[PDB]
């Protein structure tokens, strides 16, 4: 249930608006309650991938800019 | 070996986490002995198991890491 998932975030800690938008995002499925294999898709991870390369390469190249740390 | 443990618990965190598995079972001993009250006796630092649980038991059940300690 959507509200149990909602107790279950407060400790295993994600921010809790942030909380409030997976409950959203989950799927509301069936009335109150929600799947975890669904919740799962986001595949998105390449963006992420490239990301981390991005922030990594600069973190290489451009070294203490405390900003980008 | 306590403290082989204490830090152990306290870092990598197995017995929270993994466990050491069938071989060298003078690790998987420990399991016993880390539910006693008295264990951290000798490393001179009581309050290691209520320092562990300030970690790794907010990430999960902190007194589902009770029943493991006390």
């Amino acid at each position: 249930s959507k509200k149990d998932f909602q107790k279950a975030m407060d400790s295993q800690q994600f921010t809790g608006p942030e909380i409030q938008f997976l409950l959203s995002c989950s799927e509301a499925d069936e009335n109150e309650m929600i799947n975890f294999e669904e919740f799962a898709n986001r595949p998105a991870r390449d963006i992420g991938f490239n990301v981390a390369v991005l922030l990594t390469n600069l973190s290489e190249h451009v070294p203490h800019d405390p900003r980008l740390r | 070996r306590e403290k082989e443990l204490a830090r152990k618990l306290e870092f990598d965190g197995l017995y929270i986490t993994e466990q050491p598995g069938d071989d060298d079972v003078k690790g998987q001993w420990d399991r016993l002995v880390l539910n006693t009250p008295s264990f951290p006796s000798n490393y001179w630092d009581k309050f290691v198991k209520r320092k562990v649980l300030d970690k790794h038991g907010d990430i999960f059940g902190r007194e589902r890491i009770a029943e493991l300690l006390g």
